[PDB]
């Protein structure tokens, strides 16, 4: 009981639900037809989490792909596990948006989203007891950063009480392939942090930096990241699907690292991770994977969580561990970084125990912090913004469908309220 | 004829009674799936459903159905009864207003007609056994349900709760000290006797006495068990000098305000090293109040003591338990207080304890579980007050539970309380 | 004008020696402490 | 030992009739050519096919049905066809010259000596047929030949047999799309006619199943055949309880007790469910509780009449498969607690289930997929008067200045019919209407 719903939106979020749900596949053993062929009892035991029952016995992940242009989810059709998916809940309008937040959330936007809101709303009322929901978008992209946030605001009018989850890919200014993704990320978090209940942001160039730095082969790939990120969306609910010490859910989570309702954005990592050619020499014990774990480099985030103070922090460990370690370890990490971590919140770190390691891995960790780091990431965003701003400067794009520049000034005093409340607490003392 | 009813609810309620479970069974000697192989103590526990196996007397409550799945899916599914096993849909997720109003006023209708149709069929019934971790949203809201409910449902029945509070420093969630001052408003004024039963305490002793470098949450449990069965003991085994579970409230409680106790056991010893020494009672008593084996962090050294209830298994003999306490009497650290000239109950079982298979334990004649309730318990209080107030001065994490029916002013007579209490301790420890 | 590393690194060979579970949980090793009993003696409760 | 007889008069109810006894053979397991392929011996105790076929003796078997057309084209064809084995040649009644679209045609100048030899037919039928549960009978309205010749066979059988029930499965015209011009004059005719002689009425309209096809079958060029195979199915759907097991075994007599309220009042529409091809057919749940429900949803009616403008006084639902009955009923309160269909105060408890314990069969290169579970629904609604108001205007907006009058009255038709015709429809609508308010 207590299961999800997925639902993608965009080029970007598509391309991670397709390796997400091959990933899943994988653990739980289902060949590409929706047949079982697992070999552990434990396999099957909480299939209802992501899977829906057929007729003749197969399974159908419960995920409803909805974008404007048919390319991508005639793309995704064809690939490996994409039979999985169910025809009809495939949505795909006819004209396209061309990376503009007016016409993915104004115009095309309103007339589309009733098949996907009906189809949602069917699934959601088929389950027993729902959980909550969990979408995977980027913020640099018109059509996703805008219908997303829309059937956000639409699905919170719905089911005020359940918990929606979000993977957001915000726009680095370092790598950018976008030149207006200022004005879409924006108007997209404005929305954004005013509805969702959890939000985490991954960014490009840190997956690059991971991808070199510490796995360290030659071609990182799309399909890498897209992996890496999907092993990191996995190990949330690992601990929902499979028996442990402690059990947390996605709720659990939520009132273990949200102190205020607006600071709901969160950096995330997993460990362990080494070369091809060092996977001998290593030795997995929990003070290697905890040192891996709140190493820098191995953030999903450019952002440096040593420029800031760690408001909390939670870390899901999988396999057969003992507990006593663990809790001395998170002590002695607590106490020799007493400087970085808030002072006015006394053992700001839960820990959590699940007894199923991944596919073929002895132990694995999948932290999540909610730390005031992340500042940099809005600050400069809204420079870029602002500097695009003055100028007026690709402005009449939007403009001229509907949208006028009092929601964008809305917006940007919205933002910059969000930071400078946001750093109030990074120099709060007790 | 004399039986007792126990409550489990919650993660850690579950997991400790688990372990329980199968060292009643193994002691008494019920196979896994309810049957005797080859006089009627188990009355105690169990009773007769007619012909053949026996029911263990127990309920299982959990909001979160994951482990309450694997206990039916595990080798003891054909021992407990399948709707005993009382199972939600969503776990109360750490928030004490989820448990207490929100959602399990829909289980507690439930639990109290099981507690009907199982009190029915007892005759004798000496009371109620419950346990719980209290930094659990669901395990602190739905015992303090419970516990007021049955309180006013059969009135001056005793109660005893077993509860496993945070540590000083280790501990796992965020916001467990708002849960758990809490639940020490709710049953405060409604449980009888209390038990101090953090886990870092057991850490440490199994960490110098067994050397396990590693321990999990089994032997913790394990410990927890044997602690019950040497308490319990006492009713289902013939023994020099018995005592019952009602003479509790009537030896241990100075003060209706006074009844939180924490214990001590001895002793808890490896399988080869012990076995080059007598283990003599002497030396077993003394480490019984030797205070780094005391299953709390509190320093009984930084206050007095009110009152101390000792039971021994084994063939042990009353002279020496009483040249024990002449010594323990004799000896300066331990200092008692002025009112309470003898403060000493003893209680003597020729039953030994027995051992699980495949344990940490060894088996050896004899065994002597200890009691106490000083004035030094406050302490715990007084560090859960101030981490309390650190995050209750900027209103972190209120709003959640303000959005979920809680009033805003709910945590200042709880802080009142716990005020109050401490200052009670204070009072009880002056000299006259 | 690429090994077996192409993501699938996260878990990959690991033979099973590895796989069993760390060294011991919840028992000790030291021989001046371990938990197994004298072979011919197996069974007698040893105190005085 | 219990039998029905059929007749397909006109090129549609051929065209249906075609259809039908293609499913009906499969079903059954007989070959086209007509033989048993053995293996079904061993004393056989069941005459499963008594109901639509009857042995010859030794090997084939012949169905209790007659083909009735005066265009040679489509009965030679037939003649020729596959099937060409299989039916008694001399019962496919075959005329010389086409009725040309006018009912004076087929009712008054050439249907005399079609009719006296369709009639010594079904005496011959009906003397070896010895338990005889009724006629189904089988044609279009919008044309010549099949109003006026299915008139006239049922006043002539109704005055031979009498009480028999008879079961018309007739095509009336769609709304805006049709074929011919002419076809209200004959429609209105046709309906006078049956009004008074047919039992039970089902609407078959063509636009309806056209929809239904490009919805779920998702087919955007369908033809006649598909429309044929999904009445065909309807039709076996109905038919299977007479000659299958059954929890609750239903006879064709439970329709002229249990759908019609009022003598006058015989007119239904039905409906039919799941339609899922066979690629999305593993990916879905077809449950009871969603097959039921989206029987009763608007856009799956049979006929273009929209059931939200009206009232519901009696459904009959069959289900067929490995359903159960207590999720039938489950399913069934939930419809009553479910607020958009609404029935009549008068009729408190409206429902009749019957239960088939055959899962239908799939015919090769068909469309449908296979299923375990399926539901046919048969409903009597006051919604229905609004496609005769719509015929009554079609009717007398182009017959207020005499169009195409003379074409019927230089045959031999007396020019008062239309007026009287005109008379009875009103007075039908008029109780329709009458029967709609609140006690
Ligand atoms: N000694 C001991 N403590 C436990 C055990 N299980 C959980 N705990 C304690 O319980 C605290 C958290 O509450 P849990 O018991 O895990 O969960 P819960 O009581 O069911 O409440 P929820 O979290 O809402 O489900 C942890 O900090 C542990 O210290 C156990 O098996 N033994
Ligand atoms: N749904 C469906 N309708 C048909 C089919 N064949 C004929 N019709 C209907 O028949 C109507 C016209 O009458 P026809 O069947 O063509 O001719 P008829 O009934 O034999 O009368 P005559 O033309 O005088 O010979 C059309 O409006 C169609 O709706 C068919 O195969 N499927
Ligand atoms: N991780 C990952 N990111 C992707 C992929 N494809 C696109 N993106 C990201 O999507 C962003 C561009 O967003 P866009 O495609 O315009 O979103 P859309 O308008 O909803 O289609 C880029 O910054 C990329 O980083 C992918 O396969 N994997
Ligand atoms: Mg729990
Ligand atoms: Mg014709």
């Amino acid at each position: 009981m207590r299961e999800i719903v997925h639902i993608q939106g965009g080029q970007c979020g598509n391309q991670i639900g397709a390796k997400f749900w091959e990933v899943i596949s994988d653990e739980h053993g289902i060949d590409p037809t929706g047949t079982y062929h697992g070999d552990s009892d434990l396999q099957l035991e909480r299939i209802n989490v992501y899977y829906n029952e057929a007729t003749g016995g197969r399974y159908v992940p419960r995920a409803i792909l909805m974008d404007l242009e048919p390319g991508t989810m005639d793309s995704v059709r064809a690939g490996p596990f994409g039979q999985l998916f169910r025809p009809d809940n495939f949505v795909f309008g006819q004209t396209g948006a061309g990376n503009n937040w007016a016409k993915g959330h104004y115009t095309e936007g309103a007339e589309l989203i009733d098949s996907v809101l009906d189809v949602v709303r069917k699934e959601a009322e088929g389950c027993d007891c729902l959980q909550g929901f969990q979408i995977t978008h980027s913020l640099g992209g018109g059509t996703g950063s805008g219908m997303g946030t829309l059937l956000i605001s639409k699905v919170r009018e719905e089911y005020p009480d359940r918990i929606m989850e979000t993977f957001s890919v915000v726009p680095s200014p370092k790598v950018s392939d976008t030149v207006v993704e200022p004005y879409n990320a924006t108007l997209s978090v404005h929305q954004l942090v005013e509805n969702a209940d959890e939000c985490m942001v991954i960014d490009n160039e840190a997956l690059y930096d991971i991808c070199f730095r510490t796995l360290k082969l030659t071609t990182p790939t799309y399909g890498d990241l897209n992996h890496l990120v999907s092993a990191a969306m996995s190990g949330v609910t690992c601990c929902l699907r499979f028996p442990g010490q402690l059990n947390s859910d996605l709720r659990k989570l939520a009132v273990n690292l949200i102190p205020f309702p607006r600071l709901h954005f969160f950096m995330i990592g997993f460990a362990p991770l080494t070369s091809r050619g060092s996977q001998q020499y290593r030795a997995l014990t929990v003070p290697e994977l905890t040192q891996q774990m709140f190493d820098a480099k191995n953030m999903m985030c450019a952002a440096d969580p040593r420029h800031g103070r760690y408001l909390t922090a939670s870390a899901l460990f999988r396999g057969r561990m003992s507990t006593k370690e663990v809790d001395e370890q998170m002590l002695n990490v607590q106490n020799k970084n007493s400087s970085y971590f808030v002072e006015w919140i006394p053992n700001n770190i839960k820990s959590s125990i699940c007894d199923i390691p991944p596919k073929g891995l002895k132990m694995a960790v999948t932290f999540v912090g909610n730390s005031t780091a992340i500042q940099e990431m809005f600050k400069r965003v809204a420079e870029q913004f602002t500097a695009m701003f003055r100028r007026k400067a690709f402005l009449h794009w939007y403009t001229g469908e509907g949208m006028d520049e009092m929601e964008f000034t809305e917006a940007e005093s919205n933002m910059n309220d969000l930071v400078s409340e946001y750093q109030q607490y990074q120099d709060a003392t007790a | 004829m004399r039986e007792v009813i126990s409550i489990h609810v919650g993660q850690g309620g579950i997991q400790v009674g688990n372990a329980c479970w199968e060292l009643f069974c193994l002691e008494h000697g019920i196979q896994p799936d309810g049957q005797m192989p080859s006089d009627d103590a188990f009355n105690t526990f169990f009773s007769e459903t007619g012909a053949g196996k026996h029911v263990p007397r127990a309920v299982f409550l959990d909001l979160e159905p994951t482990v309450i799945d694997e206990v039916r899916t595990g080798t003891y599914r054909q021992l407990f009864h399948p709707e005993q096993l009382i199972s939600g849909k969503e776990d109360a997720a750490n928030n004490f207003a989820r448990g207490h109003y929100t959602i399990g006023k829909e289980i507690v209708d439930l639990c109290l007609d099981r507690i009907r149709k199982l009190a029915d069929n007892c005759t004798g019934l000496q009371g109620f056994l419950v346990f719980n971790s209290v930094g659990g949203g669901t395990g602190s809201g739905l015992g303090s349900l419970l516990l007021e409910r049955l309180s006013v449902d059969y009135g001056k029945k005793s109660k005893l709760g077993f509860t496993i509070y945070p540590s000083p420093q280790v501990s796992t969630a965020v916001v467990e000290p708002y849960n758990s001052i809490l639940s020490t408003h709710s049953l405060l004024e409604h449980t009888d006797v209390a038990v101090m039963l953090d886990n870092e305490a057991i850490y440490d002793i199994c960490r110098r006495n067994l050397d396990i470098e590693r321990p999990t949450y089994t032997n913790l449990n394990r410990l927890i068990a044997q602690v019950i069965s040497s308490l319990t003991a006492s009713l289902r085994f013939d023994g020099a000098l018995n005592v019952d579970i009602t003479e509790f409230q009537t030896n241990l409680v100075p003060y209706p305000r006074i009844h939180f106790m924490l214990s001590s056991y001895a002793p808890i010893i490896s399988a080869e090293k012990a076995y080059h020494e007598q283990l003599s009672v002497a030396e077993i008593t003394n480490s019984a109040f030797e205070p780094a084996n005391m299953m709390a962090k509190c320093d009984p050294r930084h206050g007095k003591y009110m009152a101390c209830s000792m039971m021994y298994r084994g063939d042990v003999v009353p002279k020496d338990v009483n040249a024990s306490i002449a010594t323990i009497k004799t000896k300066r650290t331990i200092q008692f207080v002025d009112w309470c000239p003898t403060g000493f109950k003893v209680g003597i079982n020729y039953q030994p304890p027995t051992v699980v298979p495949g344990g940490d334990l060894a088996k050896v004649m004899r065994a002597v579980c200890m009691i106490s309730n000083s004035t030094a318990i406050a302490e715990v209080f007084s560090r859960l007050d101030h981490k309390f107030d650190l995050m209750y001065a900027k209103r972190a994490f209120v709003h959640w539970y303000v959005g979920e029916g809680m009033e805003e002013g709910e945590f200042s007579e709880a802080r009142e309380d716990l005020a109050a209490l401490e200052k009670d301790y204070e009072e009880v420890g002056i000299e006259t | 004008a690429d090994e077996w590393n192409a993501g699938k690194c996260i878990s990959g060979e690991a033979t099973l020696k590895e796989v069993q579970t760390d060294k011991d949980l919840g028992k000790t090793n030291r021989f001046g402490f371990r938990n197994i009993t004298k072979d011919g003696d197996e069974n007698r409760v040893f105190g005085v």
